[PDB]
């Protein structure tokens, strides 16, 4: 501490703080209901 | 040793049946059958 001036203990950060809302928007979107893909399935023969 | 990448006959084994446990002859024909085509897709109808 005190050489390293401030904020090198980490990855920096890289995308603005802004632009981070807009992805966390996209993000929550598109993973949510909005989903299609659907696992498993069971074939049966019945004249229902 | 030889070999043959064909599938759309036999042409390869060929000979006299000697006796009803004979395994080396050629090839007889078979019952003709028929169509009996009923596929599983989601709500086919009936065709009885």
């Amino acid at each position: 501490a005190n050489l390293d001036p401030a904020e090198f203990e980490n990855t920096p950060q890289l995308i603005e703080n802004s632009n981070m809302t807009r992805l966390q928007i996209a993000l929550k979107m598109l993973t949510g209901d909005m989903d299609d893909i659907v696992k498993g399935l069971i074939l049966h023969k019945r004249a229902c | 040793i030889t070999n043959a990448r064909t599938n759309n006959d036999e042409t390869h084994a060929t000979g006299p049946i000697e006796d009803l446990n004979s395994t080396s002859h050629g090839r007889e024909p078979e019952i003709e059958s028929f169509a009996d085509r009923a596929e599983l897709a989601m709500m086919i109808q009936g065709m009885t």
